[PDB]
């Protein structure tokens, strides 16, 4: 098997800038067989470049392609945000046919602090003996963010489900959801629940919290 | 599959380029241009080449590489009802070798004869000339050129044969050349394409050396341009004549030689995923390129004869061996350093024939190796027996009346035989097997299906292109004659047997394979129309 | 124009056997070789099987070989894929890609169909609405939430107000944890819109006949 690896794995770029991505084969590949596929977040892949350099119909001329032997590259002249995608290379010379690891082109924007909002356990869920506290962290950049839960004063580390979203298509931002879940007994045996989200926009983390009585 | 494969890629290229480029490039293509409207002849030539020949040339080279077996087996594994095609195609290749190698011996006897300072064929005061001699070609038949009496009365001694029946004395100086030919074959392809693949480097590239020399000495000659005019000066009236679209169509067919079992055999050792499409076009071009080039070499010298030596060009612009053995050697004789142009020329003519004679042998050797493994396990030994049958019968062509026997084989050994055979190849592949199947086969091999252009040439054009020739080729039937010699009716009947002994094996093995299998008729054809790969 | 549609596929117990179908339309399906490419839930593409146009040349990935079978119906223009001895790493979305010219690649790709191989068992979600904390509320726009917890397998369909408000919706992808998925979506509407106007969570989970609306009422 002909192993293909692409770099970088993720690539933040400001619109208008110039981006380059590389595709390197474990075995040599004839130039006429290496293709490139663009795949948008939650869509079928699309043939983008066939046989090293030739664009497919509908592919803007701002896209180029070059390479030979064991090293090929895809190059975007000046990017717009309609090019935020994940790009895969593919070889068609031998079997098995192989696809590369892909490069995720993400849009770069100005930083943005999150908007934390904490939600107590639902009333219907409490009847079910369960109690999960939901904390939303919405519209912020860059992607990395670090939540921390505190039941009463003590930080609680296990029991959490975090889920980040894909980069938003209008403001190029991020949102994330953390869900600390508990038994009804362990939740009805405390009152302060805190959700503090640390982010690069402030050394002091944005905090949200509530008491089980008010 | 542990089958063999070309030691190098050029060994397949030069083995094909050499089978295709022979004396017909040097002697019949320049004549056709000269006779049929000059450069304008390139139109119907190119059209008949673009829609009829290269379609067929491509089709065979792809089959041979894909089905990976020689000419007999490759039609059994493709359409079993038509396995007889492979059998016909092979003995046709067997029949041709009974005369084709002689033309090389003539070259070799002239090559050996050109070891002197006064080439013998220039003067007409020798022991073999007649009082009815001229120093250069004319347009009366009682009075032949000094370089034509040397050919008919000393080299061939044809003047001592009253016909086909009077073969007369065996001339061993020619027999020794015919052996030197079959030996030059044996030790160049007994051990396989491991060695034949390399031998073709000299025999396929050396003509291009001699061409470039003779193209310079020809073009740097008083009156050289006058020849180039008669070669290419266009008269588009001939376009209108359909007798020219047959001469283009027929020359394209025999100059590339598709459906002959050779390209199939040569491709069978190709690596599967080799781009045969590229090879087809690259090879076919170098072919017609060499003929176009070669007309410059011939007609530069041919113009020099008219301007300097004072001959009517229509009397020296001939085709066939008369040109390479009488006319062109006669103009060499007038040039300074004539002994040099002689040697390269005849060593050119020899090498021009050897590569092409190699292909005939291999199409037989490979078709039999890939079917009767006693042959395959005993290659070196088998070929010995083959080439000896050639030599022994070949002694009949080394007699004084030898030519008459060759002329018969030139007309019947592979005349109307191959034309019907390839017609059934086009039909078997485009229709019975299927372009559907065939294009799917190619895509697996080179990576893309053949363009809808090729498919259409394979399925309709090529059958009526072959039909174009066989129809307009039977309309011009004339009994076999040379000079005033009318061949007897039993000699033609004989030549009809050897012409029939090929085609007959098409409906023979169709019938024999039908009767040798069990079921009902539509269950009969289905079992004999489904290939092996399927 | 040219368009492909993959169909069949869903949950399968390990060792089981499922058959997928790709319905071609908009071109001579007989003339084009198709191939099956799958994409794992870790977003890595992997080729599975290729079938020639006439169907007589069939190349398999070394992974799926002997277990899968890619047949082809040039009559009805349907490309098939027969799976047996299904393992869990076979879990993916399966694509039907049209490629004839190797030097041109896969012209067109279908929507794709989703195979989940898991011994785990189908369960339905319980949708909890997320009304904000009763205190404070001293802000300019308010964020609501909805919690679709403890379901399997994917997918789930969360719209807000029957699919009528989209600006301000952030529906987070599902995350499996101990054979169960948890999803949540957050909606931020102006303070004048809620609880003035009705905000409902419209969750839908077809794999277990679930159609649940949980309106958001305050605390
Ligand atoms: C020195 C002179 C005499 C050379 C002789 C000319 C030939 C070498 C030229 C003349 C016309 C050319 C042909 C004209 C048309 C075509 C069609 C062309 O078709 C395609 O482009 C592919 C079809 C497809 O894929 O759909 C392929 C090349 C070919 C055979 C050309 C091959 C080379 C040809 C025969
Ligand atoms: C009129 C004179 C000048 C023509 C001379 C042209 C000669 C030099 C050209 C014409 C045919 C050519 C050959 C055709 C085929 C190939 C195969 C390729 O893989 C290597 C080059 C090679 C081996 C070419 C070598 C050069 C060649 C022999
Ligand atoms: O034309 C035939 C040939 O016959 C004679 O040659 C004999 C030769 O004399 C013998 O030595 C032996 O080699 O067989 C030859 C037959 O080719 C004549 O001498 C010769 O002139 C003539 O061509
Ligand atoms: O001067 C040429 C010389 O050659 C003649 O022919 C030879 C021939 O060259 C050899 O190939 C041999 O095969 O046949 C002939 C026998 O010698 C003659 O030898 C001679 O008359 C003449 O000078
Ligand atoms: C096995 O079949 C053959 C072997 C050798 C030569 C031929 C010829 O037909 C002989 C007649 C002239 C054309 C030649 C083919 N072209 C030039 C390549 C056929
Ligand atoms: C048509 C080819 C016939 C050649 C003679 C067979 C020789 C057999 C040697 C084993
Ligand atoms: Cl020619
Ligand atoms: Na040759
Ligand atoms: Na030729």
């Amino acid at each position: 098997e002909n192993v293909l690896t692409q770099s970088p794995a993720i690539m933040s770029t400001s619109p208008g800038e110039k981006v380059t991505m590389t595709c390197r084969a474990s075995s040599s590949v004839g130039s006429s067989y290496l293709h490139w596929y663009q795949q948008k977040s939650g869509a079928s892949p699309k043939l983008w470049i066939y046989s090293t350099s030739n664009l497919a119909s509908g592919v803007p001329a701002r896209f180029s392609g070059s390479g030979s032997g064991t090293s090929y590259s895809l190059t975007i002249s000046s990017v717009e945000a309609e090019d935020a995608a994940t790009y895969y290379c593919q070889q068609f010379s031998g079997y098995p046919l192989t696809f590369g690891s892909g490069t995720k082109l993400e849009m770069k924007r100005a930083d943005a602090a999150p908007t934390v909002s904490i939600f107590p356990p639902s009333s219907e869920q409490l009847t079910s003996g369960g109690a999960s506290v939901v904390c939303f962290l919405n519209n912020f950049y860059p992607k990395d963010i670090n939540v921390k839960w505190k039941i009463d004063g003590s930080e609680r580390q296990n029991g959490v489900l975090n889920s980040w979203t894909d980069q938003d298509s209008k403001d190029s931002t991020y949102s994330m959801s953390s869900t600390l879940t508990l038994t009804k007994d362990e939740y009805e045996r405390h009152n302060s629940y805190t959700c503090e989200a640390t982010h690069k926009t402030s050394t002091s983390p944005i905090v949200k919290s509530f008491n089980r009585n008010e | 599959d542990e089958r063999e494969t070309w030691s190098g890629k050029v060994d397949f290229l030069l083995s094909v380029i050499g089978f295709a480029v022979d004396l017909a490039n040097v002697w019949r293509f320049p004549y056709l241009c000269y006779k049929n409207g000059g450069g304008a002849f390139l139109v119907p030539y190119g059209i008949m080449l673009a829609v009829g020949g290269i379609p067929l040339f491509y089709m065979e080279l792809a089959l041979g590489q894909h089905n990976r077996k020689g000419a007999i087996t490759c039609w059994g594994r493709l359409v079993p009802l038509f396995k007889g095609i492979g059998y016909a195609v092979v003995l046709i290749a067997f029949y041709v070798g009974f005369y084709y190698n002689v033309i090389i011996a003539w070259s070799l006897r002239f090559f050996f004869a050109s070891f002197t300072n006064s080439l013998p064929w220039t003067s007409c005061n020798n022991i073999w000339n007649t009082p009815n001699c001229r120093p250069f070609e004319g347009h009366v038949e009682g009075f032949q050129s000094a370089a034509s009496e040397y050919f008919n009365r000393y080299i061939l001694e044809l003047n001592r044969s009253e016909g086909i029946h009077d073969l007369g004395a065996i001339k061993w100086d020619m027999a020794l050349c015919l052996l030197i030919v079959y030996l030059i074959c044996y030790f160049s392809l007994w051990k396989g394409i491991s060695t034949s693949g390399k031998v073709v480097w000299f025999t396929a590239l050396f003509p291009y050396a001699v061409l470039l020399i003779l193209l310079i000495r020809g073009l740097t000659l008083p009156g050289s341009f006058l020849g180039i005019q008669y070669y290419l000066t266009p008269n588009f009236s001939a376009i209108y004549k359909a007798e020219v679209w047959v001469d283009a169509a027929t020359q394209v067919f025999f100059s590339l030689g598709p459906g002959f079992g050779v390209l199939l055999a040569y491709a069978s050792y190709n690596k599967y995923h080799n781009n045969v499409y590229k090879d087809a076009l690259l090879t076919s071009f170098i072919n017609s390129a060499t003929s176009f080039i070669a007309g410059f070499v011939i007609f530069s010298v041919l113009g020099y004869m008219a301007h300097t030596l004072g001959v009517r060009i229509e009397d020296v612009a001939t085709e066939g061996p008369g040109l390479v053995f009488v006319v062109y050697p006669a103009a060499i004789a007038t040039m300074p350093a004539s002994t040099f142009w002689a040697l390269i020329f005849f060593m050119m003519l020899a090498t021009l024939g050897l590569d092409s004679s190699f292909g005939g042998m291999e199409a037989i050797i490979t078709a039999l190796s890939d079917e009767f493994p006693k042959i395959k396990r005993n290659r070196e030994l088998f070929v010995a027996g083959l080439f000896s049958l050639y030599f022994v019968v070949g002694l009949a062509s080394c007699t004084q009346g030898g030519f008459y026997f060759l002329h018969l084989l030139d007309r019947y050994a592979a005349g109307y035989s191959i034309l019907v055979a390839v017609f059934f190849e086009a039909i078997a592949v485009s229709w019975i097997y299927g372009t559907n199947r065939f294009s799917e086969d190619i895509r697996d091999m080179i990576g893309f299906p053949p363009g809808r252009y090729w498919q259409v040439c394979w399925r309709f054009v090529a059958p009526i292109f072959l039909l174009f020739i066989t129809v307009y080729g039977l309309i011009g039937y004339e009994p076999l004659t040379y000079a005033d010699y009318v061949y007897p009716s039993w000699a033609n009947a004989l030549g009809w047997c050897i012409a029939g002994s090929s085609v007959v094996m098409i409906p023979a093995v169709a019938i024999f394979k039908l009767l040798s299998t069990p079921g009902s008729l539509r269950q009969r054809f289905t079992i004999l129309t489904t290939p092996w790969r399927d | 124009e040219v368009q492909l549609v993959e169909s069949g596929g869903g949950l399968v117990k390990p060792g089981g056997s499922l058959k997928l179908s790709c319905a071609a339309s908009g071109f001579t399906f007989s003339s084009y070789a198709m191939s099956w490419v799958r994409q794992s839930p870790e977003k890595r593409l992997e080729w599975v099987a290729e079938i020639s146009s006439g169907g007589r040349y069939i190349y398999y990935s070394d992974t799926v070989t002997g277990r899968f079978t890619i047949s082809r119906d040039n009559a009805r223009n349907i490309l098939h894929l027969e799976m047996s001895s299904l393992r869990s790493e076979d879990t993916a979305m399966y694509y039907c890609a049209r490629g004839e010219v190797r030097q041109r690649g896969f012209d067109y790709w279908g929507q794709g169909t989703t195979l989940t191989v898991s011994s785990a068992k189908t369960t339905a979600p319980s949708v909890y609405p997320l009304a904000p904390v009763c205190g404070d509320t001293t802000g300019s726009s308010v964020t609501l939430g909805c919690l679709v917890k403890g379901y399997f397998p994917e997918p789930v369909t969360l719209t807000w107000n029957s699919g009528s408000l989209s600006s301000g919706v952030h529906t987070f992808p599902a995350v499996l944890q101990s054979d169960l998925y948890t999803l949540s979506s957050s909606v931020t509407v102006t303070s004048s819109t809620w609880p003035s106007q009705s905000i409902t969570c419209n969750v839908a989970h077809p794999a277990s006949s679930t159609k649940v609306d949980k309106k958001i009422e305050p605390r």
